[PDB]
């Protein structure tokens, strides 16, 4: 199968620099023409750069945004591709995508570029409280708060709860991120059996399995 | 460079009707070879774009036959014979006959299907929260149809418009139905100050909103 | 020698 894995995101300071690599398998990488492509979050795709292959003498083209600020190049002996990129701005903020000509797409790295530092999340359980006796259907919640730069990944009882659970996109409020996530479970299955919220923000190397606990006084 | 102008912005089809969505060129895409590079591309929610048509209408190996691109010069059409719960996503078209290779803004497929009420749950701030000097109020509105939804705040009777924050799920990938989270953050020598906390939620499915409620005193 | 292309870019 054809695989191109992006490694290289994360957080940098506005005028900063950082290189991202791109590794290819599964196809012939050394006969072919690549290119990168960016995704602002919450808005569309940008075309970034292009290399040819050694029979075009590894022919290289730019986005008038980018270029001689960024720089592509590849090591064919490794099927590696890169990006080196310098004196970067707000504006460069995306989800960069490896791309073998227009078809084949890696799953993307994020590239955040903030002056605001790295800061882990708070977790909190979210239990029914004063009311609601018995109503079949109980729903559970962790609100994950004031946490940068992003990703922050939800699992309910480590990938097991899996149904009824509705993980909400984060939204940024100066310069901190929130998030939450819901889980709807039958009123048999909790609280007689576990259910715990498994929070991960890889940035701060955070892991934080909070279990949830019923409140009634 | 070459300006692509996608149209509608987003449109909303019932599972096994047809769509058709355009790509419109300031120039023309004609290229010196007399071949036109026109490719439409879909976005998934959370993943990766997938090329589905190039050379204005031939289909990459895999895609199903209900895609038929058409179109010469600067007009380019997308259409889906019936559409599928799996056509869900951005469409982006894509031109590769001049440089430097620019794309059209994207047209959102969304999945239309019946009306349907929220069903509200309130949380109260955890004693982990507390303890930092912060305090949060949490309402889920789970499983709504249409998107649009107004929550209204209230402190002991009065609207709060500050301090809140609201997010959407992407449509239900069973159901296509939305989800809904809208969190009312106070300080915690504010939330000790008051005793009611409600959470009100308008939507077409109602002339009446839902409310859900909970007081710091009794338990 | 020899570049694939799937016909994605011109030239
Ligand atoms: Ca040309």
């Amino acid at each position: 199968e054809v695989q191109l894995e992006e490694s290289g995101g994360r957080l940098v300071q506005p005028k900063g620099s950082l290189k991202l690599s791109c590794a290819a398998s599964g196809f012939s990488f050394n006969t072919n023409a690549m290119n990168w492509v960016r995704q602002a979050p919450g808005k569309g795709l940008e075309w970034v750069a292009r290399i040819r292959s050694k029979i075009n003498n590894y022919s290289t083209y730019y986005a008038d945004s980018v270029k001689d600020r960024f720089t592509i190049s590849r090591d064919d002996s490794q099927s590696m591709l890169y990006l080196q990129m310098n004196n970067l701005k707000t504006e460069d903020t995306a989800m960069y995508y490896c791309v073998r000509g227009t078809t084949y797409w890696g799953q993307g790295t994020l590239v955040t570029v903030s002056a605001a530092k790295t800061t882990p999340p708070s977790v909190y359980p979210l239990a029914p409280g004063s009311a609601a006796q018995t109503n079949s259907m109980v729903t559970l919640g962790c609100l994950v708060k004031g946490y940068f730069p992003e990703p922050v990944t939800v699992t309910w009882n480590s990938g097991s709860l899996s149904s009824g659970v509705h993980t909400f996109p984060a939204v940024l409020q100066s310069d901190l991120y929130t998030l939450s996530s819901s889980v709807t479970v039958p009123s048999s299955p909790r609280p007689s059996e576990t259910v715990t919220c498994n929070v991960a923000h890889p940035a701060s190397s955070t892991k934080v399995d909070k279990k949830i606990v019923p409140r009634d006084c | 460079d070459v300006v692509m102008t996608q149209t509608p912005l987003t449109l909303s089809v019932t599972i096994g009707q047809p769509a058709s969505i355009s790509c419109k060129s300031s120039q023309s895409l004609l290229d010196s070879d007399g071949k036109t590079y026109l490719n439409w591309l879909l976005q998934r929610p959370g993943q990766s774009p997938k090329r589905l048509i190039y050379l204005v209408s031939k289909l990459d190996s895999g895609v199903p036959d209900r895609f038929t691109g058409s179109g010469s010069g600067t007009d380019f059409t997308l259409k889906i014979s019936r559409v599928e719960a799996e056509d869900l996503g951005v469409y982006y078209c894509w031109q590769g006959s001049h440089f430097p290779y620019t794309f059209g803004g994207g047209t959102k497929l969304e999945i239309k299907r019946a009306d349907a009420a929220p069903t509200v749950s309130i949380f109260p701030p955890s004693s982990e929260q507390l303890t930092s000097g912060g305090a949060s109020v949490v309402c889920f509105l789970n499983n709504f149809y249409p998107k649009d939804i107004n929550v209204k705040w209230k402190i002991d009777g009065s609207e709060r418009q500050n301090g809140v924050l609201n997010s959407w799920t992407d449509q239900d990938s069973k159901d296509s139905t939305y989800s809904m989270s809208s969190t009312l953050t106070l300080t915690k020598d504010e939330y000790e100050r008051h005793n009611s906390y409600t959470c009100e939620a308008t939507h077409k499915t109602s002339t009446s909103p839902i409310v859900k409620s909970f007081n710091r005193n009794e338990c | 020698e020899e570049e694939d292309d799937d016909m994605g870019f011109g030239l």
